């Protein structure tokens, strides 16, 4: 679960 | 169906230019960095937030929204880097001999002396610096280039529509030059070194990645957990 996965949705 | 390639060379370019990421700030110390963890430090910190900018911009770039997250996750991961240094190359065009990593943060090679491995990048973006200045490299042409790395560094580590949308940022930058009066001749050897230095970039990226790598194993300089993440993925 990589941070970049969570900032690229927001 | 992309939108991307419904766009015009002029609806390419505002598009990119209005979706520029801010020129950020250095801590606002006075102290000039010789040590390594000082330099370093401010670097990686201005990394960081950068790193965030980055992100929002990717998105705006055309095409990019068009892909599935994990090929988004996997191009930044791959270009996060060149696209920092092309970034900093650009704003030295100006400041020759210099590395205006931000307003308040301009380093010269004495500085990157005091850091063994770094004097030699240093050099490689001060040389690409000097060569965007001489080519007088415009803000449009720029911004092409930077959104070419994000299309193109990782497009194989992976299908057309990358391809082509590649093509079309090709059609808008000719088109940049053509509108700037440049011959047909002009055009394509100037289209030919704008590419020919991203050869470099790469480069410089995976020398700085390597130095990079060996600092998180020091681990002396703190490293955001995000930075790691984007470093890690480089294994
Ligand atoms: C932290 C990213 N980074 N790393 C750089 C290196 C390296 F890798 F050798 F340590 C050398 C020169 C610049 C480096 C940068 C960097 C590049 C552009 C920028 O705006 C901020 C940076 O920290």
């Amino acid at each position: 679960h990589k941070i970049l996965h969570r900032l690229l949705q927001d | 169906n992309s939108l991307a390639l419904s766009l015009t060379a002029d609806q390419m370019v505002s598009a990119l230019l209005d979706a520029e990421p801010p020129i950020l700030y250095s801590e606002y110390d006075p102290t000039r960095p010789f040590s390594e963890a000082s330099m370093m430090g401010l670097l990686t910190n201005l990394a960081d937030r950068e790193l965030v900018h980055m992100i929002n911009w990717a998105k705006r770039v055309p095409g990019f929204v068009d892909l599935t997250l994990h090929d988004q996750v996997h191009l930044l991961e791959c270009a996060w880097l060149e696209i920092l240094m092309i970034g900093l190359v650009w704003r030295s065009m100006e400041h020759p001999g210099k590395l205006l990593f931000a307003p308040n943060l301009l380093l010269d090679r004495n500085q990157g002396k005091c850091v063994e491995g770094m004097v030699e990048i240093f050099d490689m973006l001060l040389a690409t610096s000097s060569r965007f200045r001489m080519m007088n490299l415009q803000g449009e042409e720029f911004v092409c280039l930077k959104s070419i790395i994000l299309l193109n560094s990782g497009v194989y580590t992976f299908k057309d529509h990358i391809h082509r949308v590649l093509d079309k940022i090709t059609d808008t930058l000719i088109h940049l030059m053509a509108k700037a009066g440049l011959t047909l001749q002009q055009q394509h050897q100037r289209l030919a070194q704008l590419l020919l230095i991203l050869s470099h970039i790469r480069h410089m990226s995976n020398k700085g990645m390597e130095h990079l790598y060996s600092m998180k194993c020091k681990n002396v300089v703190p490293l955001s957990d995000l930075l790691l993440e984007m470093l890690d993925a480089h294994r």
